[PDB]
């Protein structure tokens, strides 16, 4: 059941319309939600480059951040509009405040490996991560690049593991987005277990990090609360949250939409 | 005995599928 959900996780998607920015037809992909868009749009370069970092995409106005993921990106910008998610591709004026340059699939590795060491840092001090061969952190990136789940977790699930005496990790990689990308996320340090050793939950880690997602009369939530496209119970356990609806990174990217 | 908060994950992903895939499976895969 549990590893279930880690392959519906891995494979979502969202469909997704590509236009090119005026100054040529559309064209549609299943994008992953859990990768990066300057990783999985080979084929729109190769569509649109027939006609005429450097490429680029714009989401209503506002450059997208290649380096958040995917379904991050779409949950917290778009979620409220029909599918197809209509992004517009753009190859000149790059918007050199707005955007890291992404110059090769190199340059997203090393984001991608950047965003594991520090998550396996909040979780065990690096242990895990430092303690792999080399080749095994190139199997976790080649996971992701080639969409192989078999490949990716046979190694992540080290990642997942953690003190025989212990209940959880030492703290949750999380990092929280409300309305915007330019905004800056919500990140803290934030333990799964209590003082007393209960399991923390989604809605505890709110009340500490982000109570204004928290109507303070009842307790419930105010604010829509998404992670990978779906609305999970304030009672869900975090610990649980961590090992099995965190994206590849390791992080557990969470919107806020009011 | 199931979790209500367990039970809500798997009806959620159920739903999910069918909204992000049942009017979509004519697409290309970005990624093959």
């Amino acid at each position: 059941d549990d590893k279930d959900v880690l392959r519906d996780v891995w494979f979502g998607r969202i469909p997704t319309c590509f236009t090119l920015y005026q100054d040529a037809e559309p064209y549609y992909l299943l994008l992953p939600r859990v990768s990066y868009l300057t990783l999985v749009t080979d084929k729109v370069k190769k569509h649109f480059q027939k006609v005429m970092s450097e490429i680029w995409f714009e989401y209503e106005g506002t450059p997208l951040k290649w380096h958040y993921p995917i379904g991050l990106l779409f949950d917290l910008l778009a979620s409220s509009s029909a599918l197809p998610w209509n992004i517009t591709v753009h190859f000149k004026s790059f918007p050199e405040k707005d955007l890291l340059h992404c110059p090769s699939k190199d340059a997203i590795e090393a984001h991608f490996m950047s965003c594991m060491k520090e998550a396996d840092a909040l979780k065990h001090k690096s242990q895990v991560i430092n303690e792999m061969q080399k080749k095994d952190h190139k199997q976790l990136w080649m996971g992701l690049q080639n969409d192989r789940f078999d490949q990716f977790w046979a190694i992540n699930r080290k990642l997942m593991e953690y003190p025989a005496e212990e209940n959880g990790f030492r703290y949750i990689p999380f990092r929280i987005y409300q309305t915007t990308t330019e905004r800056p996320f919500i990140q803290k340090l934030f333990r799964p277990v209590a003082a007393d050793g209960q399991l923390h939950t989604l809605g505890d880690l709110l009340k500490e990090v982000c109570p204004s997602a928290i109507d303070p009369e009842d307790g419930e939530k105010k604010n829509q609360v998404m992670i990978h496209g779906i609305e999970p119970m304030l009672e869900t356990p975090l610990q649980w949250l961590s090992e099995h609806l965190s994206y590849p990174d390791n992080f557990l990217h969470i919107s806020i939409i009011p | 005995q199931t979790a209500a908060w367990r039970k809500q994950i798997f009806q959620q992903l159920t739903e999910r599928t069918k909204r992000e895939l049942e009017n979509f499976r004519h697409y290309e895969q970005a990624v093959e």
